[PDB]
């Protein structure tokens, strides 16, 4: 889960787009 | 530039021993507090976006226009190479500091607009002529503000490690290999309490 949050994150500073996971 | 890197999670519960970890064999830290704001050309391509970081480790965050009375740096970060998977990740990196008045607005002039925003919480090691940063993402609670508090996009938010190491010139073939070297070395070093491997970016 830790390595779905690094994802998340990682995408989030790379274009914006907010996984549903980051609220 | 040539940013060849290394990435691994590391969970809220193991900050306190992974850190302690991190002092015990490396050099460092230092405090890192930085404000991104990334703008876009106005399939979108964010290769092309320009990054600009402020440090607002020196700032007062009374001060009520810190963005003027800065020096922003200005990255444009390419996409890491394919193919590359069970070695380090490598992404060319591209940096300009600017000052002067209000660079947010300048870059606007050049054709560019708004698109997100974010604050980077960590610390940084170094070792082997490498970065070793342990790291959260957070959010202004009020946009273009350093005044606190700045929270996390998740409450159970892991802190991101980020090795990395800079090469001048991609076709320096022997500064190539010396970097990618100094990351095999960091990584057997930080094996023990933490699993950093290549990751798309």
């Amino acid at each position: 889960n830790a390595n779905q949050m690094l994802t998340d994150i990682l995408s989030f500073m790379k274009s914006g787009k907010r996984a549903a996971a980051l609220e | 530039m040539q940013e060849l890197y290394l990435l691994g999670v590391v969970p809220s519960r193991r900050f306190e021993a992974v850190v302690n970890s991190l002092s015990k064999t490396l050099d460092g830290p230092k405090t890192i507090l930085e404000f991104w704001v990334v703008y876009r050309p106005k399939p979108r391509q964010p290769d092309s976006w320009l990054r600009l970081c402020s440090n607002i480790e020196s700032h007062d965050e009374t001060d009520t226009e810190w963005s003027k009375n800065t020096q922003w740096s200005m990255y444009l970060e390419g996409n890491s190479e394919p193919k590359r998977e069970d070695k380090c990740g490598i992404r060319p990196v591209n940096r300009a500091k600017l000052t002067n008045g209000s660079v947010t607005e300048f870059v606007e002039k050049m054709g560019y607009e708004f698109s997100h925003e974010y604050i980077i919480q960590g610390l940084e090691y170094f070792f082997f002529d490498t970065t070793v940063r342990i790291y959260q993402t957070l959010i202004p609670s009020q946009q273009r503000s350093i005044k606190p508090p700045f929270h996390p996009m998740n409450e159970e938010q892991p802190w991101i490690l980020h090795v990395y190491t800079h090469v001048a010139d991609a076709s320096n073939q022997v500064a190539m290999a010396k970097a990618e070297a100094n990351l095999t070395k960091v990584k057997t070093l930080l094996s023990a309490f933490c699993d950093l491997k290549n990751v798309r970016l």
